[PDB]
């Protein structure tokens, strides 16, 4: 009397959640086995994604230093193979803080945003960035508790096949009530609206940019590569020569090797891109 | 087969070592990548104390806040409870004072605990000194213990110790009412 959960009469995270919810809401029978959660972490990635375009488009998050910035006790240290900069969109923040990792179904680091958050986030409880957190929180959290039940029932662990599917139900229910608090909020209105120097950070003018130490400047280059395509900041960044000693510093402390980014890669790249722009300036 | 089946959960803010230190109890490796755990994890390693063959299931918890609401519902069904700090990092071992209240909360009322500071091997960076830390864990009748996880120093003894409180506490309990 199998019951493994029906992946498709839906294929966006939202909706394919219902299809489940709608049979978890539909018992005794169940072969956890068979489902796909690398499915739904593909979908849930997306739904961040899909989430976050929403967000900046809107103009939801309101020198231009990110809503996180006064709260930054880093003292511009590199935490887990990442150093604070006050310049990132928090739309970027939010993907890099809640999108899964498809090859250990969890989470990759963006430990220097993850402290300024939480104090954001004990200030401003009514905020956006609470309900979407809320949110996204909890579709981590319906990945994770499947990851479990997969694993307690594959061990026997009855009472662990049994006691976290309450749950994983339960879970569906308060991301309801969640995608119902978030939808009203951008449903609201916006004037229209960008920049031409990088996808992920918000202008960075000339005195905002030598005041950034080796690790944030390093950490900036890095999220620069992401980008297919050469961006105008990191050109900029590499074509100082006032910047390199605390940039190549900071890669050789051996700070960014633990990231998953091919991290390797995009500094053999970053120092075959300054060798080229380090002549003729 | 075994004696004693015990479940162990570890606690601790992000980011102080209590995924590595599981890593290297159940499967004697290490890895540098950086990754954070969603929710929680679980690991099972079998081990003999005195003559007595030991179940571990070891649950790992994620540190942060944004998680709380469902590791904290993993605490009660826990035999004993490991919260690791990070000699390095100052305010995670002033968050054990709120780690421990998260135990009152959530934890039975006489659960086995036990006090770690990780990352030993980083000598030049240790900001926690031992001596005020075995302190304050005296002061609370619980072990306590200096791990790296990276090397495999004190790690063994520390999950065998808790192990080791379990059995007496469980063997305390059968005996008397
Ligand atoms: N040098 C050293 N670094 C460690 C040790 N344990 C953990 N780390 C570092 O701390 C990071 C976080 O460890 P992790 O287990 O993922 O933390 P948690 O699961 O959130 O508690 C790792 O990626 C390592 O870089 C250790 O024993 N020695
Ligand atoms: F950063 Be670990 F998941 F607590
Ligand atoms: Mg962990």
């Amino acid at each position: 009397k199998p019951l493994t959960l029906l992946m498709t009469s839906s294929t966006s995270f939202s909706e394919t959640i219902n299809q489940w919810a709608d049979i978890l809401k539909t018992m005794e029978k169940f072969d956890s086995n068979p489902i796909n959660l690398l499915e739904l972490v593909k979908q849930f990635n997306l739904y961040v994604d899909e989430l976050a375009i929403t967000c900046e488009a809107n103009n939801v998050w309101a020198s231009t230093p990110n809503l996180f910035a006064l709260y930054d006790n880093s003292g511009g240290e590199a935490i887990h193979g990442h150093a604070f900069v006050p310049y990132y969109k928090e739309s970027i923040v939010l993907r890099r803080l809640f999108t899964v990792d498809p090859n250990t179904f969890n989470l990759s680091r963006f430990a220097a945003f993850e402290g300024p958050c939480q104090l954001y986030c004990a200030a401003h409880a009514d905020s956006a960035w609470v309900k979407i957190q809320t949110l996204l929180t909890l579709g981590n959290g319906i990945i994770n508790t499947l990851k479990i039940i997969k694993q307690a029932q594959a061990f026997g662990i009855d009472e662990a096949v049994t006691e976290n599917l309450k749950a994983l139900k339960e879970q569906f229910i308060a991301f309801q009530l969640a995608e119902a608090d978030i939808k009203e909020s951008l449903k609201a209105p916006s004037f229209a609206e960008p920049n031409k120097e990088s996808e992920f950070f918000y202008p960075i003018d000339e005195k905002a940019l030598a005041k950034m130490n080796g690790y944030q400047l390093a950490t900036i280059c890095l999220e620069e590569l992401n980008s297919p395509k050469p961006s105008p900041l990191i050109e900029r960044i590499l074509s100082n020569k006032k910047f390199w000693k605390r940039i190549n510093s900071a890669f050789e402390s051996g700070v960014f090797k633990g990231r998953t980014d091919d991290p390797a890669g995009k500094i053999a790249k970053i120092r075959e891109w300054h060798q080229l722009l380090q002549i003729s300036g | 087969e075994y004696d004693y089946l015990f479940k162990l959960l570890l606690i601790g803010d992000s980011g102080v070592g209590k995924s590595c230190l599981l890593l290297r109890f159940a499967d004697d490796t290490y890895t540098e990548s950086y990754i954070s755990t969603i929710g929680v994890d679980f690991k099972i390693r079998t081990i003999e104390l005195d003559g007595k063959t030991i179940k571990l299931q070891i649950w790992d918890t994620a540190g942060q806040e944004r998680f709380r609401t469902i590791t904290s519902s993993y605490y009660r069904g826990a035999h004993g409870i490991i919260v690791v700090y990070d000699v390095t990092d100052q305010e995670s071992y002033a968050n054990v004072k709120q780690w421990l209240q998260e135990i009152d909360r959530y934890a039975s009322e006489n659960v086995n605990k036990l006090l770690v500071g990780n990352k030993s091997d980083l000598t030049t960076k240790k900001v926690v000194d031992n001596t005020t830390a075995k302190e304050f864990a005296d002061s609370l009748g619980i072990p306590f213990l200096e791990t790296s996880a990276k090397n495999a120093t004190n790690v063994e003894q520390a999950f065998m110790t808790m192990a080791a409180e379990i059995k007496k506490r469980m063997g305390l309990e059968v005996l008397f009412q």
